[PDB]
């Protein structure tokens, strides 16, 4: 019972060709996991996820239950070997789906086709090819805004996320991005860069995509957590159903306040983020978050193991 | 100044952290707090200090404190 720790789940853009591979060759509740997935859409997505290519992998209504069905499965290896449960979960994106299923919230198999739903209604919204997100490092709050504003030329683009400081993703119309990223640049940033997905999430061009979750969301069973989740809207641990739901429908068209989220953890008193999902996007943001917090990843086997004993 | 100690001021220099720090058996990410540009960039500047080009076949291996050293020589 020494040190307190959350559960943090990644969201699109952490997603690889081959991901996991050594965590289900030592694990068979991985593979087992993703075919209660792939029965309910019909594919085989273990296949797609280890043999891509990367442009399948890539779009979004397949990158989402992917993602999903590996944060899920990390989360059974867990459990399955003796893992206690977390004092708090927070997802970042999609990782707040992963995160309610991991708190029984959410059917796993529910929400598989929950997501694959939303990523259709995203693409629906803003077609391949037509939208972007990039990350802005280094540069305050204020002057992306403007960025932001000046180069909008009757398109939209506008900061979604605020992942630490310094760093903030902006996302809209492709090009009203890259206008808004060169402007960043020629204002000081560090970087602007392109990031591996298919639709701008959480920005103003979602909204109609949000009016359609709302009554997929209405159909589904939402049941009452039994570990804590941070919401990415409000930065709020929710317990009933409308309100879960409601904040799943503001998080495709608001900011995700992910500095805020990570700060209210610690202060809660978690002291190490664990990040169940592929990649280290959301541990390599901890520090620059709260200088005192540790983060880790768990999705190699020998990181498991250490993490277990 | 020795091999080992150059690499260690660097990895000081280069993620803001004291040299006391800078362990033998740090990683960069968990220990060390970088992110993943980080890392690209402490690569290019070890290989601007003691002028080797590491092919970003084994840059990728090159993961903590030591795995920078051993690198080096
Ligand atoms: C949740 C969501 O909106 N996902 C799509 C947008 N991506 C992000 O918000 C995260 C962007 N940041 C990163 O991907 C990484 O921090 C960097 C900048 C690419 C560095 O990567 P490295 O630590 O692996």
């Amino acid at each position: 019972h020494m040190t307190q720790f959350a559960f943090v789940f990644p969201g699109q853009g952490s997603q690889t060709v081959g991901m996991l591979a050594d965590m289900a060759a030592s694990y068979p509740i991985v593979e087992e996991t993703f075919a209660e997935a792939s029965a309910a859409l019909g594919y085989d997505l273990w296949a797609l996820t280890q043999q891509g290519p990367a442009e399948e992998l890539n779009k979004t209504w397949q990158t989402q239950p992917a993602l999903l069905t590996a944060s899920v499965a990390l989360y059974r290896v867990w459990q399955q070997q003796g893992g206690k449960a977390p004092a708090m979960m927070a997802g970042h994106c999609l990782g707040e789906y992963s995160a309610l299923v991991c708190a029984g919230v959410i059917d796993f198999a529910d929400a598989v086709r929950l997501v694959e739903m939303r990523g259709k209604f995203m693409q629906e919204a803003v077609p391949e090819g037509t939208g972007a997100m990039a990350a802005i490092i280094g540069l305050d709050d204020a002057s992306i805004a403007k960025a932001c504003e000046e180069a909008a030329e009757g398109q939209v683009v506008s900061p979604v996320n605020f992942n630490s400081p310094g760093q903030v993703v902006i996302a809209g119309h492709k090009e009203a991005v890259e206008r808004a990223g060169a402007a960043c640049k020629a204002a000081g940033a560090k970087r602007a860069l392109p990031l591996p997905v298919s639709v701008p999430s959480h920005c103003a061009l979602m909204k109609p995509a949000a009016d359609k979750l709302a009554v997929e969301l209405a159909k589904i069973t939402f049941n009452a957590p039994t570990v804590p989740v941070v919401n990415n809207v409000d930065v709020k641990c929710e317990t009933n159903g409308d309100a879960i739901r409601d904040a799943l429908v503001r998080q495709l068209y608001n900011p995700v306040q992910w500095t805020k989220s990570v700060e209210y953890m610690a202060a809660q008193g978690v002291e190490h983020l664990y990040e169940v999902g592929p990649g280290k996007v959301l541990t390599g943001l901890t520090k620059r978050i709260v200088d005192t917090l540790t983060a880790s990843a768990l999705n190699e086997p020998s990181a498991m193991a250490a993490a277990l004993e | 100044s020795t091999i080992e100690e150059r690499v260690k001021k660097i990895i000081g220099e280069q993620l803001g952290v004291k040299q006391e720090e800078v362990t033998n058996n740090a990683s960069f990410v968990e220990d060390l707090g970088a992110d993943s540009l980080d890392t690209v960039e402490l690569v290019m500047a070890l290989e601007e200090e003691f002028d080797t080009e590491i092919p970003d076949e084994e840059a990728e291996k090159i993961t903590t404190v030591q795995a920078a050293i051993d690198y080096i020589n």
